[PDB]
RNA sequence: GUAAUUGGAAUGAGUCCACUUUAAAUCCUUCCGCGAGGAUCCAUUGGAGGGCAAGUCUGGUGCCAGCAGCCGCGGUAAUUCC
RNA sequence: UACCUGGUUGAUCCUGCCAGUAGCAUAUGCUUGUCUCAAAGAUUAAGCCAUGCAUGUCUAAGUACGCACGGCCGGUACAGUGAAACUGCGAAUGGCUCAUUAAAUCAGUUAUGGUUCCUUUGGUCGCUCGCCACUUGGAUAACUGUGGUAAUUCUAGAGCUAAUACAUGCCGACGGGCGCUGACCCCCUUCGCGGGGGGGAUGCGUGCAUUUAUCAGUGGUGACUCUAGAUAACCUCGGGCCGAUCGCACGCCCCCCGUGGCGGCGACGACCCAUUCGAACGUCUGCCCUAUCAACUUUCGAUGGUAGUCGCCGUGCCUACCAUGGUGACCACGGGUGACGGGGAAUCAGGGUUCGAUUCCGGAGAGGGAGCCUGAGAAACGGCUACCACAUCCAAGGAAG
């Protein structure tokens, strides 16, 4: 049973759960559910703790803060593309946006670019 | 999950009557608002057909009307000093339909000398010097002093109503139902009305 | 009606190809092929004293066994049982 | 077909019941070749359920950057097919059941001289004078990569990416006008007077719907506190509207001018009015047996009055304060029902008697009660939550009925 923001008393207690909390999905609208979830607060009862780095000091441990693995969704709507090229005004957006390379071993290469919106 | 349906009262005779079908969605339940005197605190509830009704928990204002003046202003809400219903809910300070409230004058007053150009509100006088001197000599034209010494039959007012002119805080009748649409508004007392207010607030 | 001999442009129940039917099928209809002399290709359930249409035929039992909605029938010749 | 026959006696005439007689509807017994229709776990158990299922959904038109397919038709936003997911709409219908319920359900009734109600259908959507508008902002799913448990349609963290999701917000119409105010009009009678009007120097308010108050009296109903009008104002931050939406054929003016302006059929929407489908709650009249059930209801709402609270609205519907009432031998009240109501069904001189669980309509309930979410519509059960009853898996920690 997961961990839950905000339940402050370690051990596992039961919350009635709607749409937009956490932990619950809920499968019609309007469905609450009770279901049992894990406290805030860590103890040694856990199988796995989730955890995230917010600063690289050191140096490289392999594996893990290394090989950059590249974003291959750039933007699509034309106001986070004209946010990341930085385009003052009307520099043609459609010639901006990035294109993506398919790379089928069956096929020709292939390269495939979104729509756009707004 | 209160009901407001007549299943189970009694009927005429005194029988029993035993129940066909269970409480049912549309006899809702009743919480009331018990709207008091604060910040404003308004919440919405959907009712049937997904409208709003603006249920008031905690109101500052109303929107009272005069009539014989034709003069509606905002103002505070002073003070709650008479219920016809219930005496536990004045004091408690609790805003219903038909309680006597307590409002100030100060839109009023603002109105008033700003339309007939008389004071109001002033009995010892020596003090009105600042502000309240000037608004209504104001060196107006001479036609103007025509129009306004032609409004000296009509601004009278009656002895109980500027005595509470004087001392700040006329008294009013909701006329709206707060906690049902999210406003306090209403009249103002005067004449029989009032004095029928007035004996009985004062003989408690 | 005994009792037949027969047979005849008689036929189905059944058996079984082909269409039709239907979403696909099966039925029903349509039509090859076979298919009737104890046509053994077999009609049953109840009754037979009265009410109430039909036996005082024969054997068996002897107030027994049983029948009979009701009256009643049976004790050694029962139109009433088996 | 308005119909009778046998049995008390030694015989008779009667009363009286028993038996016979004919339907139809349950069950069974023996028997059963063909063919058209066809009832069918209602009565007792509204007992209990293994397993499988019975509610999902894409157009040309909300959102594809799945290589999963496509001609990637050539160096560019997308020739389209498209899985998945978000979004929207349905799941409140249909199906089954007859346990409850006796005035309850139910049935009938109500010229320029001036340049409550999603939907559907029909309306209305430049009526408002107020440094992005050639398009504003943020987040998330499918996806990718790491996982946790014995387990379930369980899900966590990390990184992307969209809208008709969730918000923010303007130009235009826009030239103005009305009402209230208001530094200059003299020409009126300035005679010392009292002056009679038009103009503006100023600053507010202006539509629709909501809330409240007042005045007057477009079109209607035996009937309105109706509709419409006018004034004074309000306008809830879990904030009322006044298109930051998607296809299709593309054109017209291109004179500011080869970069701009103007246009047709739609599709989704959208406060309100009407309509449609209803729903809700009232009026009048109508029901089986029972007195070995004659007084009942009223602390605890019983009948009414006043003021309100909530409710979609009327109402003791609930509360506060009052009055002491309502009902009854014309059967109240209590109890029973092997009571779901009706359209109907068997019977048949007329008059009646009996049946109706059962395909049509209405109601009620989804093991028994109770409480809610979402939605236009549910006190929903092939939706949730809790107790009671029964029952499921388990690695014993928990999961799902």
């Amino acid at each position: 049973f997961p961990m839950k923001q905000g339940v402050l008393t370690h051990g596992r207690v039961r919350l009635l759960l709607s749409k937009g909390h956490s932990c619950y999905r809920p499968r019609r609208t309007g469905e609450r559910k009770r279901k049992s979830v894990r406290g805030c607060i860590v103890d040694a009862n856990l199988s796995v703790l989730n955890l995230v780095i917010v600063k690289k000091g050191e140096k490289d441990i392999p594996g893990l803060t290394d090989t950059t693995v590249p974003r291959r969704l750039g933007p699509k709507r034309a106001s986070r593309i004209r946010k990341l090229f930085n385009l003052s005004k009307e520099d043609d957006v459609r010639q901006y946006v990035v294109r993506k390379p398919l790379n089928k071993e069956g096929k020709k290469p292939r390269t495939k670019a979104p729509k756009i919106q707004r | 999950g209160i009901s407001r349906d007549n299943w189970h009262k009694r009927r005429k005779t005194g029988g029993k009557r035993k129940p066909y079908h269970k409480k049912r969605k549309y006899e809702l339940g009743r919480p009331a608002a018990n709207t008091k005197i604060g910040p404003r605190r308004i919440h919405t509830v959907r009712v049937r057909g997904g409208n709003k009704k603006y249920r008031a928990l905690r109101l500052d204002v109303g929107n009272f009307s005069w009539g014989s003046e034709c003069c509606t202003r905002k103002t505070r809400i002073i003070d709650v000093v008479y219920n016809a219903s219930n005496n536990e809910l004045v004091r408690t300070k609790t805003l219903v339909k038909n309680c006597i409230v307590l409002i100030d004058s100060t839109p009023y007053r603002q109105w008033y000398e700003s339309h007939y150009a008389l004071p109001l509100g002033r009995k010892k006088g020596a003090k009105l010097t600042p502000e309240e001197e000037e608004i209504l000599n104001k060196k107006r034209s001479k036609k103007i002093q025509k129009k306004y010494d032609e409004r000296k039959k009509n601004a009278k007012i009656s002895s109980l109503l500027e005595e509470q002119f004087q001392q700040g805080k006329l008294l009013a009748c909701i006329a709206s139902r707060p906690g049902q649409c999210g406003r306090a508004d209403g009249y103002v007392l005067e004449g029989k009305e009032l004095e029928f207010y007035l004996r009985k607030i004062k003989a408690r």
